[PDB]
Order: structure tokens, then C-alpha cells, then sequence
């Protein structure tokens, strides 16, 4: 019983250093955290500009960090040093990264409905995650019956989503998938035409 | 060079 | 504008297993492999536009190393309570037929970051071109991880991604076949 074995008990110890950015690096924020197994014990906010203890267990490492009065000056000022600093190595390649959806539309394998028609609109390969795919009928957006498995992360720097809607395609009726995205002044369009 | 820079981990009190 | 940059590490005990890695909205930038002793960027172009000195990681996870050995003592030994996973298995695009596309078996809020990942193809272990990233920060403290599997789709072939944990009693096993 169990799915692997080496059942040795675990003991875990994390470290992050979060920057935060608002209106480009107009405001940052550096928040690092110690987390010992699932508890954060212990954390420095530039905000607040000292060491604090989250739990009891971090309390005498705020004690020993916050008498060190050069560790605080450059925790104070790595705002500037650390976080801006990264934020510049990347900004390129990072937050001005723009990819493309890849938009298509068809019907799905499963039909469960007579006289209904499942369509599938298949939204994909995108970056940021930012994003809305909306379906139409003529001119007017379908408020009703869609289902979205909403924003899914591939781990590869792209996201992708499928946005559903069950249809009772009519003569003359055109089914629109609109995509609205930041890597286009214009939305993505698929079209169908039942 | 276009460099990331690392905050230092720092250690507990011995 | 709104992003956030995470320099997330680790270092776990006693499989004395260490990590860094630097997060960009929840996607890896690099992480330092620690048999190697080098940067690995998570995109090939990244490292022609920009640097990392591994050497920096590698004193900062001796220094977390130490510092666990002192919270493990410091707690009287208590050990991390195990937190299985969430499995899902789904493409990178819609699949057609003969048409090359790839598997990503979605391994999420687990700890700690050790998981066994085999992909199966009608059964039977597959390692042909299989990829995988090291464990990725989550804002609870657990952790996620993407495996991947390039794959011609065919009606004659199904695949199951096979996640083992210690919290797991039994493995998951999560299956994919074409939607025919």
C-alpha cells in the first residue's frame, strides 16, 4: 500500500523572493518568504521595511535578521537593485511577449441533442493569459448555453481554453467564435455557417 | 552581460 | 500592469534535493540543474538574451540546506505532511489524425516536490521523446509539474500518464484516447 515506496518521513524547506510591479516598475514590492514544509514561519515586506514573524517558529529569525543592520539597508533598497534590475534583464521577452491564438471551430464528435448542434470553438497556443472567446449568432453574442473549460496553462509560456455551445442551426444562421486577445488590435474571427 | 541577479539566502543564527 | 517575479527554492531532506528557479507569472524563466551545475533556460532563446550565473544558486541552496537541518531541529522533527496530486492529461491542440501533436500530463497541489511520472502508450512504457520541467511554485506552498509526450495520433494507440506520491495509496492513472 502506496503508490512508491522510500516512506522515510520529509522535511522541507522553501525560500521566495516575490517582486511585485504596478504601472510598469512605477511601484514594487519585495516580499521574501520562508516556508518550512507547508507553514510559512517567517517574512520580509519592503512595504513594511523589517522582518516579521508569521508563525512562532520564525520568531527568532526575525530577532537575529532584524539586529543586522546592513542585511536590512540591502533588503531595503533591493526594490531597486534586485527587483527592477530583473525586471529590466527581461522586460523584452516577458511582459512585452505576444503570441498569437490559434482559432478553430468544429462540431463535436459527440452529437447528444437531435436538431442540436455541439460546436466546438478550440482557442490555443496564446501568450499572455489574458483573454475572452465569446461565441455569436448573426450579429448578436450568445449569453446562453456556452461552457468554457476557462484559461488553461500548458507550461511552456502558452495558454489554451475551448469554449462550447450547443446550437439549433436554423437556414441562414452563422455561428461566430471572436476571440478578444492582446496580440491583436482586432479580434479573431472562425466562422460557421450552418 | 544581461544579467539576473539572485537575492542571497542568509543563515539562521548558529 | 501587473507581474510578478519569483526567485522560488528549495531544499529537501533526506533526499538532500535542491532546487532554483525564477517564475514569471506562474511560467519558468530558468532553473539551475544541480548534477550539472548550470542555467537552463525553459525557452532555448532565452539564453541568448540574457544571463545567469549558476554559482549564485548553488551558495544559496547550501545556505538552505543548512537552514532546514536548523528548522528541522528547531520544530523536534516534524515532517511534512504529504499532499497528492491533481492529474490531468490533455493536448497541446486539437488532435487530427497523423497529425504530430503533443500530451501534457498536468500534475498539480502536491508536496513535497518528489512525483513519479510514466507515460503508457496501449500499456506499456513510453520514453521516446518524453520532456518534463523541474516542481513549479504555487502561492499555498505546493507545487505543479508538466510532462510532456510528442505523439502521432492514430486510432490504434492510447496512452495513460501513471502519477505515483507519497500521499498517494494507490497511483492515478489518467487516460487519452482519440476522440474517434
Amino acid at each position: 500500500m502506496g503508490s512508491m515506496g522510500d516512506t522515510r518521513p520529509r522535511f522541507l524547506w522553501q525560500l521566495k523572493f516575490e517582486c511585485h510591479f504596478f504601472n510598469g516598475t512605477e511601484r514594487v514590492r519585495l516580499l521574501e518568504r520562508c516556508i518550512y514544509n507547508q507553514e510559512e514561519s517567517v517574512r520580509f515586506d519592503s512595504d513594511v521595511g523589517e522582518y516579521r514573524a508569521v508563525t512562532e517558529l520564525g520568531r527568532p529569525d526575525a530577532e537575529y535578521w532584524n539586529s543586522q543592520k546592513d542585511l536590512l539597508e540591502q533588503r531595503r533598497a533591493a526594490v531597486d537593485t534586485y527587483c527592477r534590475h530583473n525586471y529590466g534583464v527581461g522586460e523584452s521577452f516577458t511582459v512585452q511577449r505576444r503570441v498569437e491564438p490559434k482559432v478553430t471551430v468544429y462540431p463535436s464528435k459527440t452529437q447528444p441533442l437531435q436538431h442540436h448542434n455541439l460546436l466546438v470553438c478550440s482557442v490555443s497556443g496564446f501568450y499572455p493569459g489574458s483573454i475572452e472567446v465569446r461565441w455569436f449568432r448573426n450579429g448578436q453574442e450568445e449569453k446562453a448555453g456556452v461552457v468554457s473549460t476557462g484559461l488553461i496553462q500548458n507550461g511552456d509560456w502558452t495558454f489554451q481554453t475551448l469554449v462550447m455551445l450547443e446550437t439549433v442551426p436554423r437556414s441562414g444562421e452563422v455561428y461566430t467564435c471572436q476571440v478578444e486577445h492582446p496580440s491583436v488590435t482586432s479580434p479573431l474571427t472562425v466562422e460557421w455557417r450552418a | 552581460f544581461n544579467c539576473y541577479f539572485p537575492l542571497q539566502s542568509y543563515g539562521f543564527q548558529p | 500592469e501587473e507581474h510578478v517575479i519569483i526567485q522560488a527554492e528549495f531544499y529537501l531532506n533526506p533526499d538532500q534535493s535542491g532546487e532554483f528557479m525564477f517564475d514569471f507569472d506562474g511560467d519558468e524563466i530558468f532553473h539551475v540543474d544541480m548534477a550539472k551545475k548550470e542555467t537552463v533556460w525553459r525557452l532555448e532563446e532565452f539564453g541568448r538574451f540574457a544571463s545567469f550565473e549558476a554559482q549564485g544558486a548553488l551558495a544559496n541552496i547550501a545556505v538552505d540546506k543548512a537552514n532546514l537541518e536548523i528548522m528541522t531541529k528547531r520544530s523536534n522533527y516534524t515532517p511534512i505532511t504529504n499532499v497528492p496530486p491533481e492529474v490531468t492529461v490533455l493536448t497541446n491542440s486539437p488532435v487530427e489524425l497523423r497529425e504530430p501533436n503533443v500530451l501534457i500530463c498536468f500534475i498539480d497541489k502536491f508536496t513535497p516536490p518528489v512525483v513519479n511520472v510514466t507515460w503508457l502508450r496501449n500499456g506499456k512504457p513510453v520514453t521516446t521523446g518524453v520532456s518534463e520541467t523541474v516542481f513549479l511554485p504555487r502561492e499555498d506552498h505546493l507545487f505543479r509539474k508538466f510532462h510532456y509526450l510528442p505523439f502521432l495520433p492514430s486510432t490504434e494507440d492510447v496512452y495513460d500518464c501513471r502519477v505515483e506520491h507519497w500521499g498517494l495509496d494507490e497511483p492515478l492513472l489518467k487516460h487519452w484516447e482519440f476522440d474517434a
